[PDB]
Formats: structure tokens, sequence, C-alpha cells
RNA sequence: GCGAUGAUCACCCAUGGGUGGGUACAAAUGGCAGUCUGACAAGU
């Protein structure tokens, strides 16, 4: 299905969900759907993961118009379960933001996966 | 040898000398782009196609994808030999015309985009030939009509109507109101005590319309409109009244004016009826989530349905209460829970606390359920999801309302 | 000598006919969403509705079609055949025949109002004639009828003295001469 | 209070008051296509913003041939929303004509509504690649503008000119090295474009990178030439 | 009164009055250099 | 003294103003704009003034070059001290919302930051040897 | 060939235009004007 589009490969996603939980622990994380709308809004994302497995895929399809607006790297990976655990919460999440810190440790980190997102697009 | 070529009118054929490619070198070579080229070579032969609008549409569409029956019936005399060379720009419009049955022989996007560049420069001298027009306009029309057929606009899915009609409503419900008190009020002059004891604007009409004079009313009937005592209760009126007598000329006046009060709601009725089966059509599943009129208000409010889809889950629970919303965050009460959706019939069947919960779990789903709907590039129209939303959200109802607060 | 029709009658041709106006311009609206180019071929409203009500939908036109939109005012102004083919190669969407009912039944609605407009009209020129004949022959029945809503009733603007009716060069000199004649209508036609 | 006066460009004008502006007629008058402020003085006038239009930023950084005058057919690849392509067709106005060609469906639809409002502007929803595809509809644009993030951008403006450029014409071309190479120097980048041009037969005139208004971008013009 | 003197509060079609401008801020001046 | 939400409200006001603001004004233009050239004496010869046909002024600013023929602001009130005067006042204003935004924003995070440490963790408080204060939480799947 | 059934009583260019103010109606993707929180809770 082409409507997500950009679908991380094994190393991509392994990369990708390390920082995502890099920056639950350092607190630097948006977790759920509408929350992440909620900071594409207020434009203080580093870029977004999604899910590509959702029930259906519509329901946060929604974001792509906002990110590509605004000019904010988004991403699909295969499971929302693996994004749950990525995460480190108890449920399957589908849509996460990493939002962005200058006063962070993981900045570069981010930076190389934002790098790679945007090379990908 | 003949070439083809496309116009938003009608199909345009010329013959040309057999040696086609050498005769575009000249063409190219000695800038042959001009009036005494194409005198030289004007037309062969031309169809402008019907006016009608799904006839060009399709015609054109069979134009990108294979050959039509107008295209055959061009195609039935072109050659006099057995054997002719017609030029064609598009390469599987070419192999189809190699194998239609006339099989004369074709040549694809060659070296001619010098001919059709040439024929097209001169295209208005070509006007004088068969279309004696500007194909301008002609050309904005079908564009607009292939647009959107491409793009798949269903007659029912149009937001825009949908906010039409909801204001329409709206206003209606206004300038109903401030007749019905006019009337009212003309009224009073004969029947005073009726103005104040029933309440209907369109029972106040039919009223007018059935009975003229306070005892014209004692002797008639007036069950189909009021129940036995509210009838009785106006005979009692019509006896004792202070009212004047009237002309019948101010009489058929006002009369007109109650008529024009009922055919209005009969129409506001029916229009709302009408709102009810063109969302229905567009976005069934919150028509089955929220309800039909809660659902207008929401794309009213918000404009588009797709900037409705892009609003999060929070700004749908508040949609409506915006005044209070703000004004509380900035005095630092708190903020209101329910705004819009306090209408909805679920939110309606909670209690207090409940209400609020549920009025969140609702604006989630809602959320969910109309991103689906909005995005769906297909969708059944059946309403699953708004379905099983809604069973889920029933569930959470019943769970909050068992879940009981005294200590049994 | 109950006038209080009169200012009914006076408070329904003014809000009626704001509303025939909203209402017109609605289906303008709408009709342009199916076929705008009519909208603004034609600018009388009450045309435009009936006009509407004749071509519910702009497939239908032929010759027939011509001359009977010709009866529909007229051609004089080549009004037929440039609708014939702004129709025949409109850029306007295609919409629903629930939609094509709805426009055509709200058309009707405005046409039918606009007729009980001018029924409305007449009577209250008549009644007038009835109530208040000389103020009217004087000034005339609108203008008169706008006097007696302002002043409140015929026996307020006739207790009124003659300054605060006229609030109520030689055009000031000629203003102030009728507001005092005016007045003098008004006592007669009152008592 | 605001005093008008005519930019070296036949169509757009600058306005001179509490604050100055660059600006250009309306054909919807009272209606913003897409927020912007539009001011009168009377006779309607709306505002671009350099921003957010790339044609809006090479005129303000200054451009000595714009092949859009008011009496031309205009070409545009890579109307998003169309918030460019309305100013251009302001700029044309009814005398001439703007083709506009889109592919990804919602600004499709968002074109598809501003041409329903304007009628110089005209549709096409088919893709941009296949010019034999909507070959049935425009005939021979005067100038062609193009914004698309293709890579291929000089081979898809090569067939677009090829089939359809009046010769002797303007093109016009908005690039990003971001997009075509983002690793390597943008002046080198521009240097690869331009000699591709060169090789598709557009003789080229002027570029000039926007970079007060958009990190990364140049805006190339050039003549297409000796061609059928 | 008018249309454009028609305030939303009294506080602020006092403000659109001058006259009580002038004479609330010649006041006030003279207080405050008795009290300083 | 004041509460997160009415800090988050107006910063979130002051963005859309001065985005407001940005909209209304311009900067000016500076590109960096090349002429191509054919033959090496024209190169050599190449003027500006001649080759955009303009005067000293209309080649130095840039925005809109005239055409000499085409040639072929003292309507308002001490053009010199009152319209550059609104000129400077607009950005300054601009530049005023800009700096209490950012204000506002360092505010706002401070409170974040502070009501989360409030609000959960297995938190371990570690100073940092510029003088800074971090929580650490520990690694924990939170349910 | 009169009158109480009412006599009388802001700027510029030379009785022409421009500036301003007043009243009604309408439009605005004009302004004011910013769209809540974000992981535990219910029983045992």
């Amino acid at each position: 299905n082409p409507k997500a589009f950009p679908l991380a490969d094994a190393a991509l996603t392994q990369q990708i969900l390390d920082v995502v939980q890099q920056a639950a622990n350092l607190r630097q994380l948006k977790k759920g759907a509408n929350e992440a709308t909620k900071t594409l809004n207020r434009g203080i994302s580093e870029f977004i993961i999604m899910a590509a497995d959702c029930e259906p895929i519509e329901i946060l399809l929604h974001l792509p118009l906002l990110c590509e607006d605004k000019n904010v790297p988004y991403v699909f990976v295969p499971s929302r379960v693996a994004l749950g655990r990525a995460c480190g919460v108890s449920r399957p999440v589908i849509a996460a933001s990493i939002t962005t810190n200058d006063a962070s440790a993981i900045k570069t980190q981010i930076y190389a996966v934002k790098d790679k997102i945007e090379t990908l697009l | 040898a003949y070439v083809l070529t496309e116009t938003s009118a009608g199909y345009a054929l010329l013959k040309a000398s057999d040696k086609k490619i050498y005769k575009s070198s000249s063409l190219i070579q000695d800038l042959d782009s001009s009036d005494k080229v194409l005198k030289e070579f004007k037309i062969a032969a031309f169809s402008k196609f019907n006016s009608a609008a799904n006839a060009l549409e399709e015609a054109n569409s069979i134009i990108e994808g294979k050959v039509s029956s107008q295209l055959e019936k061009l195609l039935e005399e072109i050659k006099k030999d057995k054997k002719s060379t017609l030029i064609v720009s598009e390469t599987k419009l070419a192999n189809a015309i190699n194998k239609l049955g006339l099989n004369f022989n074709v040549v694809s996007d060659a070296v001619t985009l010098d001919i059709y560049r040439a024929i097209k420069e001169y295209l208005p001298e070509l006007l004088p030939g068969m279309s004696d027009n500007d194909l301008s306009k002609m050309s904005l029309g079908l564009a607009h009509s292939i647009g959107r057929h491409k793009l798949k606009f269903s007659a029912d899915k149009v937001d825009v109507m949908i906010i039409q009609a909801i204001a329409l409503l709206d206003d209606l419900d206004k300038e109903l109101n401030t007749y019905a008190m006019r009337c009212k009020e003309w009224y009073g002059w004969h029947f005073p005590e009726l103005a104040k004891i029933v309440t209907d604007s369109v029972a106040y009409a039919r009223i007018i319309l059935t009975m003229g004079i306070r005892s014209k009313a004692s002797e008639t009937d007036l069950s189909e409109i009021l129940p036995e005592e509210i009838e009785e209760r106006v005979k009692t009126a019509a006896e004792v009244s202070m009212g004047t007598e009237i002309t019948q000329t101010d009489l058929d006046n006002i009369n007109a004016l109650a008529e024009q009060i009922v055919e209005f709601a009969a129409y506001r009725e029916q229009l709302s009826n009408y709102l009810s089966a063109r969302m229905k059509a567009i976005a069934p599943n919150l028509t089955q989530l929220v309800g039909e009129l809660v659902g207008a208000r929401l794309i009213a409010h918000s404009g588009s349905l797709i900037s409705l889809a892009k609003s999060p889950a929070s700004t749908i629970q508040i949609l409506g209460a915006e005044k209070a919303l703000f004004r509380a965050l900035k005095t630092k009460h708190d903020t209101p829970k329910y705004g819009l959706l306090y209408h909805a019939s679920l939110v309606g069947q909670a209690t207090g606390k409940n209400k609020g919960k549920i009025a969140r779990v609702l604006a989630a789903k809602a959320a969910v359920s109309l991103r689906y709907d909005a995005l769906a590039e297909d969708r059944d129209d059946s309403g699953d999801i708004g379905l099983e939303s809604r069973a889920k959200v029933e569930n959470r109802l019943s769970q909050l309302e068992g879940r009981d607060l005294r200590t049994t | 000598k109950n006038d209080n029709h009169i200012i009914q009658a006076i408070a329904l041709l003014d809000q009626l006919d704001k509303d025939i106006n909203t209402f017109a311009m609605r289906v303008k609206e709408w009709y342009g969403w199916h076929f705008p180019e009519l909208a603004k071929l034609v600018p009388d409203n009450y045309t435009f509705a009936k006009l509407v009500l004749f071509i519910k939908d702009k497939a239908s036109l032929n010759d027939d079609s011509l001359h009977d939109l010709a009866a529909l005012l007229n051609e004089d102004s080549g009004i037929a055949q440039r609708v014939i083919d702004n129709a025949r190669i409109s850029m306007g969407q295609d919409i629903s025949e629930t939609d094509m009912e709805n426009v055509c039944v709200f058309a009707q609605r405005v046409a039918s109002l606009a007729d009980y407009r001018r029924q409305l009209y007449d009577y209250l020129c008549e009644k007038m004639h009835t109530v208040a004949p000389n103020l009217s022959e004087l000034i005339g029945e609108v203008i008169g009828a706008r006097l007696i809503s302002h002043a409140g009733s015929l026996t307020n603007l006739s207790k009124q003295a003659a300054s605060t009716v006229q609030i109520l060069k030689n055009k000031g000199r000629i203003s102030r001469y009728l507001a005092n004649k005016c007045s003098m209508a008004s006592r007669i036609d009152n008592y | 209070k605001v005093v008008i006066e005519p930019h070296r460009h036949a169509g757009v004008y600058i306005a001179r008051g509490k604050e100055d502006l660059l600006v250009t007629k309306n054909m919807a008058p009272g209606e913003s296509v897409y927020g912007e402020k539009r001011i009168s003085v009377k006779v309607e006038y709306r505002v671009w913003n350099p921003f957010r239009s790339k044609l809006a930023a090479g005129i303000m950084g200054g451009l000595d041939e714009l092949f859009i005058a008011p009496g031309k057919k205009v070409l545009y690849l890579g109307a998003a929303s169309g918030t460019s392509v309305s100013h251009v067709s302001d700029v044309v106005g009814p005398e001439g004509v703007v083709y506009a060609v889109e592919f990804s469906h919602r600004p499709g639809r968002e074109l598809i509504s501003m041409a329903k409002k304007r009628p110089n502007i005209i549709p096409i929803i088919e893709d941009a690649r296949h010019p034999q595809k909507y070959r049935m509809l425009i005939g021979m644009v005067d100038c062609v503008f193009a914004d698309v993030a293709q890579p291929d951008q000089a081979r898809i403006i090569a067939l677009n000119s090829h089939m359809f450029l009046k010769d002797q014409g303007g093109v016009v071309i908005s690039i990003k090295a971001n997009c075509i190479d983002s690793t390597v120097d943008a002046e080198t980048v521009f240097a690869r474009e331009v000699q591709k041009l060169r090789e598709e037969r557009i003789k080229p005139l002027e570029q000039l990178t926007l970079e007060p208004y958009e990190r990364d971008h140049c805006i190339v013009v050039g003549r297409y030439m000796r061609s059928g | 009164m008018n249309r454009k003197e028609r305030k939303s509060t009294i506080l602020e079609t006092l403000m659109g009055d001058e006259a009580s401008n002038k004479y609330f801020k010649r006041k006030y001046n003279e207080i405050q250099e008795k009290s300083t | 003294t004041q509460d997160s939400n009415y800090v988050r409200t107006l910063r979130q006001i002051e963005l859309k103003k001065l985005e407001k603001g940005a909209k209304q004004l311009m900067f000016k233009s500076s590109g960096n704009h090349t002429i191509f050239v054919d033959s090496r004496e024209k190169m050599n010869e190449f003027t500006p003034e001649k080759f955009f046909n303009t005067t000293s002024e209309m080649v130095n600013r840039s925005e809109n070059r005239l055409t000499k023929d085409q040639l072929a602001n003292a309507s308002s009130i001490m053009p010199k001290e009152s319209l550059d005067k609104k000129k400077l006042k607009k950005f300054k204003q601009v530049k005023q919302h800009l700096q209490r935004e950012t204000q506002l924003k360092q505010v706002q995070q401070r409170m974040d930051a502070q009501r989360e440490l409030l609000k959960k963790g297995s938190k371990k408080k570690i100073v940092d040897s510029s003088g800074k204060i971090s929580f650490k939480w520990k690694k924990q799947r939170k349910r």
C-alpha cells in the first residue's frame, strides 16, 4: 500500500526504536496520535514515528498532512506493538512524536535518525 | 498521408505529403510554422463531437486509454487505397490503431512533433475551418469535467453543501420564529387568550386556517390539531374574548400569512430530513456515533471536513464552548468540558461526572471515526466502524454506570 | 379607526423584502454551485428563481427550450442563446437530484414569497385609502405608513406638534411647509 | 494613505503606506484565496508573500526578464494547493490564461476549487511526466514555470517544452539542492542543472539564489529557441 | 446619541468623551504635585 | 504566581501575533545574482547600468529596477522623520513580541519540568559540575 | 394681487467637483481570537 509510503527497513527501524526509547527515558517523547498532533500544531516536534498496521490506517494517516505541511520528518514502522515496547508503556502505541530540546543528551542520535529519515523522504 | 490531432471541440485529420518526416524537416528548417504552410495543408476531415459533457469526458478518457466508437466512425473512411499512413502522437493509441480492423499503417511519436506544434500554433487559423469560436473556455469546461472525474467526485460528498444546508437551516429557524411572532401579534387583535394558551407556531397557523372567527371556532372541531381539553379551552376563550371584528380582506391577508408559516415549517422539516440523508451519505460513521445533527454542527464549526479531521481529540471534545474555554484559561478557573458535544445522545444518557468521562471517550472515538470517514479513499458507507466504536463506548458507559459510588 | 393593521403591514413589507433578498441570494449561490454563469447573466433574482424552476438541470437545452425560456421574459438581450451555450459548455459541478429538488422547491418558495409581497402591498395601498386618505393623497401611501409607524399610532402622529412631525435652502423651506400640511392632514384623518 | 507604483514587470505593483507591500491586482474581489491580507485604493489589491511563493521571492530578489506578461499564456508545474498560481493568474488577467498541472490528489482538489472560482486558471490533475497524456487540453502556453520537486526536473521540463512551448519562449525553473543532491555544494549543483538545460536546448540567461527567503534555493530563467 | 459613540461600557464611553479626559488629567496632575 | 495553562495561552497568542506581523512586514532582499553572457568581449564590456537600462539608484536598490523609458513620497506629513519612525516602531514591535515570546517559552519550560518532577518517578537527583540540576528516573516500564 | 390653516432665522478650486460626518442594509479566509490536561483507574 503506498498510503503509508515511507516504511523503514529493519536497520532503520532498529535505530528509530532505539532513539524512541532513549527519548522516552529522558522524557522528550509524546505518545499517541492526539498528543502527536498537538506537538505538531505547536511546532515542537523533531519528528514523527507511526505504526503501519493500524486498524484501519487512516486514523493516524491524517498526520502526514500536517507533517509535510510544516516540514517535519515522518516515518512508518511495521508493528504498533513493537512501537509500544519501544515507547515503554503497557499498551500498543500507533504514533509517537520525538519533541525538540536543545538541552538533551540524545541530541546526536535524534539528529542521525532524522537525517536518514529525510534522505528516505 | 494522414495526421490525427485532438481538439477540445473535435477530432481533426489533415492530409499531407506521404513523405511526412521529410515534410516535417522542411517545416522546421524553413520555419514553416506559418499560415503559408498551414494553408498549404489546412484540413482533411473534422468531427465536432456532440455537446454533451458526459460524452466529452468519456470520449477524452477513451483518448487517454483506448479507441472509441467515435474513433471508429471517423476511421470508417480514412483510406482510399488499402494502405495509408497516419501520424499519431500517443504510442499506446498508435499500437491500438495498428491492431484495429482497417489495418492501415501508422507512425508513433516520431519527429512529427514539429507537425503537431505548428498545427497547434495556427490552430487559431484552423478555427475558420470548422470551429468558428474561441476554444479557450471550451478547454476550461472540459478540464474541469475531466479533473472532477479523475478525482472521482461523488455527487453527494460535498461538505461545503452541508455547511450551506446547516446555515440555511439555522436562518430558517430564526425567520420562521420572527414571522410566527408577527402573526401571533397581528391575530392578537382577535384572540389573545389563544395566543397565550397555545405556543406552537404551526398549531397557531393551522388554527387560523381552520377557524376564522370565534364562534365559528365554537361550532368547528380542532381535534386533529389540538387535544380535546385545549380545543374546549379555546372554545371558552372564544365565548369570552376581547378582540374586534375583522373584515375579510384583513382576514384574507392574515390567513395568507399563516399559510406561509405552515409552508415554511413543512419545508424546514423536509430540509432537515434532506440533511439527514446527505450526511448519512457523506460521513456515515460519525452520524452512527454521535448523531446527524451534532455531526453537522461539528463540520460547520470546523469549516472543512478535512480540517475537522486534522483537529485532535481535545478540540473535538470542547469544540463549542470556546468562549468559556479561553476565558477560564486566562482567569485560572476550570475549563469547560462539554462544548458542542453536550447534545450528543450518549453524553445525554450519562450523568454528571459520568457525563464528563463519557464526553472524553466519545470525543476520542469520534475523532477516530471522523478521520476514517474523511480520509477513506474507498469507503463502504455502511458505517461499520461507527457501529463498533459505538459498541465500545456503550460498554464503557455501562461500566461507568454500574460503577457505583456509595459503599453498599 | 383601527390602524395597528397598518403598523403590522409595514413591519411585514420591510422584513419580508429583506428575507426575499436573503433567500434569492441563497438560490443564486446553490444554482451557482451547479451552474454559476447563469447567476452572473441574470441578476434579477425573481427571474433567476423562475429560470431555475424551469431549467432545473443544465443538461436540458434544446430549441423548444430556447423558445420557452425566450417566453421567459425575452430574447432581446441574447439571454436565450448566451445561457444556452454557457450551459452546454459550463464548468459547473453536477450534484444529486435530491439537490435539484431542494433547489427547485426553494426557488418556488421564494417566488411565492414575492407574490405575497405584491399582494400585501396592494393591501396596504387600499387600507391606507380606507384609513388616512387625506394624508395618503398628500404624501403617498407608503411614506404615510412609514410616518404612522414612526409615530407609533395615528393618534400619536396627530397629537404631535408640527416641528416634531418634521423631525419625525428651499429644500428646507419646502420640507417644513410639507411637515405642516402633513400634520394638519393627520389631524383631519384621525378625528 | 497608500501609494501604488508600478513595478518593472507589467502586472505587479508596490504599495507605499503605513507599511510597504509587494502586490498584484485581483479578479475575485473580497476573496483572499489562502488567507493573505488584501487592501484597496478604489481598486482591490492583494499582497504576495515571498516566503510562500518562490516566484514572489525571485521577483523580490530582482529579475531582468520575467516572461509572464498579462496578455500571455503561462504554464505552471507544481501548483501545490495553488497558493502561487492564484497570484500568477492574477498577473495574467482575463486576456491571457494559465494552465496548472498537479498530481497528488489533495492539492488537486484545492486547485479545482480555486479554478472553479477563477476562469483564467485551468486545472490539469494529470501526471506531469506524460504530456502525451494531457496533450488534449492546452495549446502551447507562451511561458513555462516549474516548481516540481522531482529529481528529473530537467527531463520533465524538456518533455513539456518540446511538446508544447512556443519557440523563443521563456522557461523558469525552481531548483533545490537539498532535494536533488543534498550532499554537494549548491553552486556545483546549479552548474550541473544549467549544463543539463544547455544540453536540452534551453539557453539560460539568469539565475538567482533566494537565500533571504529560502535556504538553498535557486531560480533559473532561460529562452527556448531553435526547436520544434 | 450616535453610532460611533456607542461604546459597550460606561467606562469606555467616559474615555471617549474628551472634556472629562482633560479635566481628569489636570486634576490628577495637581493632586500628585501636592502629594509629592 | 501564575498557572501553566495561562502561560501556555499567552505564549500561543504571541506566536500568532508574531506570525501576523511577519506576514505584514517584509525584509530587504539580498541575493547572489549571477548573469549569463555569451562572448568574452561582451563580458569585459558589461556594465549592470546598461544591461538593466537603469540609473545609479535604480541599480543599487534591487526590488524595483525600472527602465529609463518607464521613468519617462512627500505626500505624508514630515516624510523624513515620521514615516521611517513608524517603520522602526513596527520593526521593534515585532522584535518585542519575539523576545516576550521567548521569555514566556522559558518560563513555561521551567514550570513543566517542576510539574513533572512532582508528578512521578523513581527519581534520582543528579547535579552536574556546571551546577545544573537534573533528575534521572530509574528504568521501569510504566504500567 | 402674502402671513398663526405659520412670516423669518467644515475645507479647496469660479451656482461644477474633491475632503469629512450621519442613517439603513449587506459582505469579509478582516480584527479582537489563543483551541484543555496525557496514564492510570475499577474490583480483589
